[PDB]
């Protein structure tokens, strides 16, 4: 029963393994990473504002309580 | 224990699907795409944290500024 | 009891200082200047009240709007 | 001892009583009431805004809590 | 200006009602009863202040203790 | 007209002046001051708690914010 | 796309690891242990939600009760 | 290369498949589900209190705002 299965795994294995290594490798990966690095740059953005703001907030709180 | 072995598929599979992949180009393309993926996730949550920590911290600031 | 009689000066004094004043012109000029004086005072306090009732009520509004 | 005092009260009584009834009556009273009515108009102003705002606040609170 | 003189009753009246009062016993009984009267009033307001300053300050303490 | 008035002031003046100096002096004043000093002692009480509490509050706020 | 197929291991694996498992006893033991697992997770988060929704909702209640 | 791998998967397959079906089936599963159902009962607990409390909170808020 497993013979019909585990061989069909090995069918897909080379079918995609040496196959997309060639022309659909840097078509997907380099496009993926493209929007990924763009997203990362996006995130670095918000996370900045938020920390920088929570620098400003906690600074104004020191002032307003002592005042 | 079925899962214990179900993840033994995903581990060894991933281990050799990468290992048999081109060790010249992928070693750079994967690592980057793994490293950034995690980093973009960690950043997401840390935003989600700082999102609230801002809000709740801004609540208090309102409080002090009122009277 | 000295004050009890000290205000008996201010009452009867005021009673007849007004009474012996011109009952034609003053009856209009006094009453207006008394009535408005009180009214401007009552309004002052009611502002002072509503001043805080705004503030404290705005505090809550901030609360709801945050998350 | 009181004779030197209570007569000196009566000195001031007519000294200002029929005296300022004539030319310094509508010089002061009508100027007083002038700025008074101006003040009253001022107060009616703030007290309005404050009630009108505490109409708006308590209306938005109905909404934001039910929402 | 009628009040200007109406308080000239209350001032000079009080001045000599006390002055003609027994300067041995009253000098101690009055001063104490004046001094304490003021002090009990000043304390009343300062309570009224600190009453709110507690409340509003306890509001903030709740805020910090929650999350 | 004032003659009927200012003399009636002087009627009350000695009527209460050398009159209550004797037996209704330390009957009222010493009873007044009694409850007054009691009140003062009361007030000193609340005003204490309130300042002492607003010592504790502002101390715990230093802690909870730095923590 | 490597993951696309990596999860094709975990899916078909799980599909037949269960299918070849005893369909009499497991059909009851698995389904229960899957159903409860999910349910205990969903409940966990819904607690985490209601945890904060309590806190923030208790914040407001404090606010109203103060003055 | 895959031959050494996919056969070793099939080694583990029957090694645990018909093996733990017998004596280590209701030893683990019935113990697992035991603490699971206990946990579920635990969770149902907290989630209750929290909803029931957020029934009480939102009921007292209706009152205190209308009052």
């Amino acid at each position: 029963a497993l013979q019909k299965l585990l061989e069909s795994f090995k069918i897909q294995y080379l079918q995609f393994l040496a196959y997309t290594k060639t022309p659909q490798y840097k078509a997907s990966l380099q496009e993926l990473l493209g929007q990924e690095k763009e997203k990362n740059a996006q995130l670095l953005g918000a996370a900045q504002q938020l920390l920088s703001h929570c620098q400003a907030q906690k600074e104004e709180i020191r002032r307003l309580f002592q005042q | 224990s079925i899962e214990q072995l179900l993840e033994r598929q995903w581990s060894e599979g991933q281990q050799f699907l990468l290992e048999q992949g081109t060790p010249s180009d992928i070693l750079g393309m994967l690592k980057s795409l793994h490293q950034l993926q995690v980093e973009n996730r960690r950043l997401e949550e840390q935003i989600k944290n700082l999102t609230a920590k801002k809000e709740r911290l801004q609540l208090l600031n309102a409080q002090l500024s009122v009277p």
